């Protein structure tokens, strides 16, 4: 007002949600091959086995846990709405 | 973090005031379109890839790693037994071939 100027970013605030749409519908979507090369589509159910068997868990206990994994993600990403709201 | 793609190796050449990097990189080209399953079942077992996924060209079903299409034919060697086909969601039928079969008898 007085000698300071304030920039706007190159980027909106839309223009930066949109790009976070873009990785999170690749990293469901494809997971780690859309970032690699082109997009690999592979189902979810499916996915989350690569990501056990990488870290020295067999296959077989996502698929016989599929409803116990999926009913703690749910909940655990219900759980960040409560903590971002009463924790400022 | 060495360039887009798996990567491989890399070289390093010499430059002014700074180092220029040649990363070597594995980047696929084409791809196709291929109905899968996260198991199979062969006399009620369910029947998981040691390595790969299992792939089907619409008749048949075969087992192939991730990262390129090497359809080999489905046995025991190359998939472990465990838990049952009532948990497994998805889960299909197929037959397992056993290489020990034909060599008793033979
Ligand atoms: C392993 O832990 C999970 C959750 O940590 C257990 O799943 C819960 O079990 C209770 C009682 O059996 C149920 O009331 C809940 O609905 C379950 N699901 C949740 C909290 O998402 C599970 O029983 C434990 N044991 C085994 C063998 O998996
Ligand atoms: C899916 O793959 C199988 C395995 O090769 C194909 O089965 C054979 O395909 C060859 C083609 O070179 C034929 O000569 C054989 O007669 C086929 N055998 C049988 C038992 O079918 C199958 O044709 C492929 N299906 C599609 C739709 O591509
Ligand atoms: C794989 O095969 C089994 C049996 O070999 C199928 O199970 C049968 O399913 C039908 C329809 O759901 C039932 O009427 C039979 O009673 C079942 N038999 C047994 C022994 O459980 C199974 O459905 C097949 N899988 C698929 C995807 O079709
Ligand atoms: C796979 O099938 C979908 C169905 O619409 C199609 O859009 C896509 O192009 C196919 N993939 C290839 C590599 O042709
Ligand atoms: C995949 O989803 C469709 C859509 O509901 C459903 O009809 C089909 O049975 C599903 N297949 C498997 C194997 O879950």
């Amino acid at each position: 007002f007085n000698g300071l100027t304030v920039l706007p970013p190159l980027l909106t605030d839309e223009m930066i949600a949109q790009y976070t749409s873009a990785l999170l519908a690749g990293t469901i979507t494809s997971g780690w091959t859309f970032g690699a090369g082109a997009a690999l589509q592979i189902p979810f159910a499916m996915q989350m086995a690569y990501r056990f068997n990488g870290i020295g868990v067999t296959q077989n206990v996502l698929y016989e846990n599929q409803k116990l994994i999926a009913n703690q993600f749910n909940s655990a990403i219900g759980k960040i709405q409560d903590s971002l709201s009463s924790t400022a | 973090f060495c360039g887009k793609g798996y990567h491989l190796m890399s070289f390093p050449q010499s430059a002014p005031h700074g180092v220029v990097f040649l990363h070597v990189t594995y980047v696929p080209a084409q791809e196709k379109n291929f109905t899968t399953a996260p198991a199979i079942c062969h006399d009620g077992k369910a029947h998981f890839p040691r390595e790969g996924v299992f792939v089907s060209n619409g008749t048949h079903w075969f087992v192939t790693q991730r990262n390129f299409y090497e359809p080999q034919i489905i046995t025991t060697d190359n998939t472990f037994v465990s838990g049952n086909c009532d948990v497994v969601i998805g889960i299909v039928n197929n037959t397992v071939y056993d290489p020990l079969q034909p060599e008793l008898d033979s």
